[PDB]
């Protein structure tokens, strides 16, 4: 049971920052990779960022370049998404998902519940 | 002169045949430098074959090639020879010859400072054949806008290589020519595809041209919407 | 006279009724003569041993000026001013000044010993480019000049010498002056300087104790393990004649030889490149590896196995080329260990026979009960003075005992 | 005959950063380790010999270090002309020479998504021999993908001719072509054909299907 518990802030202002946290429920992160997603009404669940195994780096989508930072801590077995220089159009429910393949193929069968973020 | 190791003796031979690889070194004496043979599989790592020293006349072989490979050298011709007598399937590769110095001093610590370009060795129980060309019509069931796909597939030709072009090279926007694969029959297949804006599935017919030099084959195929 | 009651007191029976300084003086005199002769005969008269001989000469010339006068004053039953016409205490001040001067000079000489030992062991370049034999020889005169300049304060300034009981024991004043600018100044400064020099000596000795351990660990990890690997492989190859273990055992020997070719002896560390003493090392290992190569190629390329001419030639190579450097390196390390072990005990003695005077001088500086003969406690000055005295009689005898080879190496090997 | 274990197999890096590769020997080969650089289709070249020394002509961005049995190759300023394959080799005796597996360095890029297409077999293919069905992924990044075939809710573990293009010189994506060439009898024995493509930067697989 990989229950990725997520937490973060609700209200923010333009130019501000935020720290989203995603923690596992008893499964090591050194095996799989982590992914962040955005869901908004009238749109689709766009890809945001992926954190791979240590020594391999991390990757980001085309909408959060130079503005989102993903950090990984194996001691706490958790991941952090730092958002800086925000904009009013980022208001959405953020989701944290995990993989199932050690060769990095997308099998996102474990999803976070989501955190609402409203920005004005 | 330059330390160049020019090779000869390469081609297609039947399984169970014999071949004579010749490595000729330039700029230095074969007696003064040990000579080794290194082979590389297509798209794999490196592998060392055999060792010859002409001053002591001492030979050594790898585990796989010993008893079937014979290394020799002649100082009058300044040449090294490798004789292959029992060729199995797992021997198609690129071969080259490298040099090494003698203990003690600087020349021993530098291991493989010079190599050879290599020659191709291929073993197969297959003969020359011509390819068959088939088109790939776009699916007329459900198509989107700006994402029509075309392509042609050439199959069952021998030996490598074959040349496939799209409209005599005029259309080179989104062309993908995939590298040839080896079938269980012993021949090769290839596919060349392209993506085009969907003006009602493109509403046009294209031409792809395939030419094979050993069988002297030239086929032009017309692709049309389904 | 509330404090220091015994002053210009004729009766010298207050302190003690005993005679034990003559045997101490004779023991010190005989021991110093023995040490001086033994050191000046076998050594034709090493900067470290020059420092040791100078320090023993100073100690011998010091104790013989101050023990007979105390003995004579105690024998005549006259105090330090009644036995001779020394008007206005012309002898008490001389006694105190000479005692303080000799103690200061001895402590500075020990500090110089530890300092130049640490410098010689630590930085060979600075030691070989700066320190000469003249500078090591001339430690004593400049030290004595500084000590007399420091202790000549009361002549050109204000400094109080007083007599503690019994009739003859003169030293600097510490307690119960009720405060003066020029009285507690020297009483604090003396112990402060003593503690500073003692701590500097201990710091130098602690640095020299670790530098040599680093050197020994370097040599043990760099030469002896490779030597043992060569020996063990050369023993293993003989006891079997299979065609498989010979080649990989020989290449293990080659790896060990290539590792050992890079090591270095201590003294040749001074000039490693282009050294004939290192060139012969490299040449011997070149010959050994060439013999291993001849054994590998000619013998065991084919499955023929002689290997024994090669093994015996390698044994001859080992026993004829390499053992000299290992033996001389081990001898040098043992010599250096013995030298620092000699110095450490002298440092320990000097330090641990100087605490009572220091803490008494500080006891009388910032703590003020201002009472004399409190439960008959005035023997602290006596103990401090007698310990500063007894430093002299036990300094050369430990050197003589440590230089005797009857047991100096048996305990070193066993423990 | 001493192994040289190398890792990682392939790494993605940007331009200007520093990368490190580790080679581990099975036993003490002392200080005889060499590094080789090879582009696809050319002979290997020597970079660092004696496990620390720089070969003549090799640029100073490459450094070698030895720590007991471990050996490290380090590139400080990753120039664009340094995307190649790297091997480590140990040499102790003339018959004791052994190379490593190798590693490959590629270019860092933002995540993209594959465009999935399917094709029906042509009339000549179904009338003259075995029929081939092609599934196409146009452009995606990174080089990880999973392509599955499906006929009438039955998995296809029999045929597969997947060929992967190398890194494109324009958009740095990797294209794939999966071919399923089975027979004519199997082609006219079934009706529905479907693909199923999963990628790292997708929240759902893409399915392209057609019936005949
Ligand atoms: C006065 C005396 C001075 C003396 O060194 C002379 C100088 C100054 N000092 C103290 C000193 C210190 C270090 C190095 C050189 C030195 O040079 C060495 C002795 C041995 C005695 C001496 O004679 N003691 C002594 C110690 C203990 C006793 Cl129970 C007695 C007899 C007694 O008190 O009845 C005498």
């Amino acid at each position: 049971q990989v229950q990725l518990q997520e937490s973060g802030g609700g209200l923010v202002q333009p130019g501000g920052s935020l720290r989203l946290s995603c923690a596992a429920s008893g499964r090591t992160i050194s095996r799989y990779a982590m992914s962040w997603f955005r869901q908004a009404p009238g749109k689709e669940r766009e890809f945001v960022a992926v954190a791979r195994r240590s020594g391999d780096g991390a990757f980001y989508a085309d909408s959060v370049q130079g503005r989102f930072t993903v950090s990984r801590d194996d001691a706490k077995n958790t991941v952090y998404l730092q958002m800086n220089s925000l904009k009013p159009e980022d208001t959405a429910v953020y989701y944290c998902a995990i993989d199932s393949d050690t060769f990095y193929s997308g099998s996102y069968d474990y999803w976070g519940q989501g955190t609402q973020v409203t920005v004005s | 002169s330059e330390v160049q190791l020019v090779e000869s003796g390469g081609g297609l031979v039947q399984p169970g045949g014999s071949l004579r690889l010749s490595c000729a070194a330039s700029g230095f004496n074969v007696v003064d430098f040990s000579l080794h043979w290194v082979r590389q599989a297509p798209g794999k790592g490196l592998e060392w074959v055999a060792y010859i020293s002409s001053s002591s006349g001492s030979t050594s072989y790898a585990d796989s090639v010993k008893g079937r490979f014979t290394i020799s050298a002649d100082t009058s011709k300044n040449t090294a020879y490798l004789q292959m007598n029992s060729l199995r399937a797992e021997d198609t590769a690129v071969y080259y010859c490298a040099r090494w110095g003698y203990w003690p001093g600087e020349p021993w610590w530098k291991a493989f400072d010079y190599w050879g370009q290599g020659t191709l060795v291929t073993v197969s129980s297959a003969s020359t054949k011509g390819p068959s060309v088939f088109p790939l019509a776009p699916s007329s069931k459900s198509t989107s806008g700006g994402t029509a796909a075309l392509g042609c597939l050439v199959k069952d030709y021998f030996p490598e290589p074959v040349t496939v072009s799209w409209n005599s090279g005029a259309l080179t926007s989104g062309v993908h020519t995939f590298p040839a694969v080896l079938q269980s029959s012993g021949l090769y297949s290839l596919s060349s595809v392209v993506t085009v804006p969907s003006s009602s599935l493109g509403t046009q017919t294209y031409i792809c041209n395939v030419n094979h030099k050993p069988s002297n084959t030239k086929v032009d195929k017309k692709v049309e919407p389904k | 006279s509330p404090f220091y009651r015994c002053q210009n007191t004729t009766s010298v029976e207050k302190g003690n009724s005993a005679v034990m300084g003559g045997v101490l003086f004779s023991t010190g005199l005989l021991g110093n003569l023995l040490a001086l002769g033994l050191l000046a005969r076998s050594g034709l008269g090493s900067v470290f041993y020059m420092l040791v001989c100078g320090l023993t000469v100073t100690d011998l010339l010091g104790k013989c000026l101050l023990s007979p006068v105390v003995l004579a004053a105690y024998a005549q039953n006259r105090s330090l001013r009644v036995l001779a016409p020394a008007l206005d205490n012309s002898l008490c001040q001389a006694f105190a000044f000479f005692m303080s001067f000799f103690g200061l000079s001895s402590t500075l000489q020990l500090l110089a010993m530890a300092l130049e030992r640490w410098l010689s062991l630590g930085h060979p370049f600075f030691y070989r480019r700066h320190i000469t034999l003249r500078l090591g020889a001339l430690v004593a005169p400049v030290v004595s000049a500084f000590s007399l300049a420091f202790c000549a304060l009361p002549f050109m300034g204000f400094g109080k010498f007083v007599q503690y009981c019994p009739g003859t024991w003169c030293f600097i004043q510490m307690v119960h002056e009720e405060g003066s600018l020029s009285v507690l100044g020297y009483s604090v400064l003396y112990s402060s300087l003593m503690a500073l020099l003692v701590l500097a000596t201990v710091l130098c000795n602690l640095g020299a104790m670790r530098n040599l351990y680093a050197m020994h660990r370097r040599l043990q990890a760099d030469l002896e393990d490779n030597w043992e690997t060569l020996n063990d492989n050369l023993k293993v190859i003989e006891k079997a004649d299979n065609a498989a273990q010979v080649k990989d055992a020989l290449t293990k020997m080659r790896a060990a030889a290539l590792d050992a070719q890079k090591a270095t002896p201590p003294k040749l560390e001074d000039k490693s490149p282009d050294s004939p003493e290192m060139k012969d090392f490299r040449h011997g290992f070149d010959i050994l590896v060439g013999q291993i190569d001849d054994a590998l190629k000619l013998a065991n390329e084919g499955k023929v196995k002689e290997a024994q001419a090669a093994a015996e030639q390698l044994k001859t190579t080992r026993n004829a080329y390499i053992q000299k450097y290992l033996e001389r390196a081990r001898s040098t390390l043992l010599e250096e260990l013995d030298a620092l072990l000699l110095l450490a005990l002298m440092t320990v003695l000097f330090t641990m026979c100087s605490l009572p005077v220091i803490y008494r001088a500080y006891y009388g500086a910032f703590k003020d009960v201002k009472e004399k003969n409190r439960t008959s406690e005035e023997a602290e000055d006596l103990r401090a003075l007698r310990f500063l005295s007894v430093i002299s009689i036990v300094n050369p005898w430990i050197f003589i005992i440590f230089r005797s080879p009857v047991f100096r190496i048996f305990f070193h090997k066993i423990f | 005959d001493i192994q040289m274990t190398q890792s990682p197999s392939s790494l993605s890096a940007s331009v200007g950063d520093r990368v490190t590769i580790t080679c581990r020997a099975s036993q003490s080969v002392s200080s005889a380790v060499a590094w080789y650089q090879q582009k696809p289709g050319k002979a290997p070249k020597l970079l660092i010999y004696s496990a620390s020394s720089l070969y003549s002509g090799v640029p100073s961005r490459f450094s070698g270090s030895r720590s007991g049995t471990d050996f490290t190759l380090t590139i400080s300023s990753l120039q664009p002309e340094d995307f190649a394959t790297y091997y480590c080799q140990q040499y102790l005796y003339y018959s004791l020479v052994t190379f490593g597996q190798g590693t490959k360095v590629e270019i860092k890029r933002t995540v993209a998504a594959p465009s999935v297409f399917i094709f029906p077999p042509s009339d000549s293919q179904l009338k003259s021999g075995t029929a081939s069905v092609v599934c196409l992924l146009n452009n995606f990044y990174p080089r990880e993908a999973k392509v599955q075939w499906k006929v009438d809710n039955a998995l296809q573990s029999g045929n597969s001719q997947e060929s992967v293009t190398e890194q494109d010189s324009k958009d740095s994506t990797y294209s794939l072509s999966s071919t399923l060439t089975l027979s004519k009898a199997d082609y006219e024995k079934h009706k529905v054909y479907a693909c199923e493509v999963t990628h790292q930067g997708l929240s759902s697989p893409v399915t392209k299907s057609f019936n005949r």
